[PDB]
């Protein structure tokens, strides 16, 4: 009757914040390449910024007893109070773990908290302690409970550091309690099949063109436009999608018909978005509403709408199939339906319109996790080297 | 015995005074400069 969290189970780790008299929700977050310390993504904000969990997704690896865990350290489980957990970045692939080395910021004797490559040590290790008295050690895991963790090597609560003027997760004795969110459950996803985080490309018509920005030119404003386009840009880098739902829990669940989500560009970072003009623009995460960045799939042209659905805590119906299905986008505010412009490579401009054409299929395929992870880093390092660039100039 | 103080300790670190409290404490050495000038003075030294 009620769920339990296991090993094998993705899970984002989330924190409150009170600050200034209002209450903020946080995560934690932390990119694989460039930087290995650790940030808070904020969640609250999710209908005016979107947040990235991309990079807040963990996998809970191993549950260990104390005793084995020193045992091994001298040498598909529920989840039990008490027992050390070890956390692997789905993004990276590399392991939660106490830097030793701080930043010496107001604390006397902080370590930070990073990510790291290798398994071998205890400063990977966590212990997961419950918190609610209601909660004694031994008890089952609860899907929604607040937990405070202890470094294995330093015996350091990782909290949030409040005083600071930006937000830092840190190791100290200082105590933050946690909140566990489970994102998927990979063993009961279903191939061939959406999900929600999955990269994807929009292929339409049987000439499978793609829908792409412009090429590499070097110019932002005309790289914001999106149009569609055919040849090897099916199996170049641009033509890569991401889906994130609007929802933050569960966010891994099965998507849907009729499911608002949000789709992102992986390579420029940018979210697909219509603007007043009714025409197509990739806008900023800073600036990305719920209201224009809000598109969904639905079964079939005809406008009749089949109401809401309840959402559901869990993978779902596995309603979208890849290639099979064929899907149609709608604007989920102006109703509209996107459609390529046909005003005659091909580069034919993507326009909405609430009648549009009678092919206006979308077929799905999905991306390889090669791919996904080198769209990812390309995005991450001509940000870095743009940075370096401006900095430079100046 | 002393693995058990240790950790308690830790845990509280109000225990180390105020210098060692870790919230812009100065330190134990300019804690204990700070206590030999609180001894010249009569005012802090004594209840007067």
């Amino acid at each position: 009757e009620i769920q339990f969290l296991r090993t094998d189970d993705e899970v984002v780790l989330q924190c409150t914040a009170t600050i200034h008299k209002e209450q903020q929700k946080l995560c934690l977050a932390a990119e694989g390449f460039g930087n290995r310390l650790c940030f808070l993504e904020s969640t609250s904000n999710s209908k005016n910024v979107p947040p990235d969990l991309s990079i807040c997704t963990f996998v809970l690896e191993q549950s260990l007893s104390v005793r084995a865990l020193q045992e091994m350290l001298a040498n598909h489980r529920t989840l039990l109070y008490g027992h050390a957990i070890l956390l692997r970045h789905s993004y990276s692939g590399m392991y939660l773990c106490c830097l030793s080395t701080s930043r010496s910021s107001t604390d006397k004797l902080a370590f930070d908290v990073g990510l790291q490559e290798d398994t071998t040590g205890e400063a990977c290790w966590w212990t997961i302690h419950p918190a609610s008295k209601q909660r004694s050690e031994g008890e089952k895991v609860r899907v929604g409970d607040d937990l405070i963790l202890v470094s294995v090597s330093s015996e350091r609560y990782l909290h949030l550091s409040y005083g600071n003027g930006s937000l830092h997760v840190d190791a100290a004795f200082q105590q933050t309690l946690w909140s566990v969110a489970p994102i998927s459950s990979g063993s009961e996803a279903a191939q061939g099949y959406l999900i929600g985080g999955d990269v994807l490309r929009l292929l339409h018509g049987h000439m499978d063109e793609c829908l792409t920005v412009p090429s590499g030119e070097h110019g932002e404003e005309q790289r914001r436009t999106v149009h569609y386009e055919g040849g090897a840009v099916s199996v170049h880098a641009r033509s890569l999608w991401r889906l994130e739902t609007l929802r933050v829990a569960w966010s891994g669940s099965h998507i849907r018909w009729g499911q608002p989500f949000r789709l992102r560009h992986v390579t420029t970072g940018k979210y697909l978005s219509l603007m007043e003009d009714k025409n197509l623009l990739l806008m900023d995460k800073e600036k990305a509403d719920v209201k224009s960045t809000a598109f969904t799939f639905r079964s079939s042209k005809e406008k009749l709408d089949v109401g809401v659905r309840k959402e559901v805590d869990g993978m779902g119906t596995s309603e979208i199939k890849y290639g099979d299905s064929v899907c149609y986008i709608q604007h989920v505010d102006t109703g509209l339906w996107l459609t390529y412009q046909s005003v005659d490579s091909i580069q034919r401009k993507a326009i909405m319109h609430h009648e549009g054409h009678m092919d206006d299929g979308i077929s799905l395929s999905r991306s390889q996790h090669e791919e996904s992870r080198t769209a990812r880093v390309i995005w991450s390092t001509v940000f870095l080297f743009n940075r370096f660039i401006r900095g430079l100039d100046a | 015995n002393a693995n058990v103080v240790v950790r308690l300790l830790i845990r509280r670190p109000e225990c180390f005074g105020p210098a060692l409290r870790g919230e812009g404490g100065n330190g134990l050495l300019a804690a204990m400069e700070e206590a030999i000038k609180i001894a010249e003075d009569p005012s802090r030294d004594g209840p007067s």
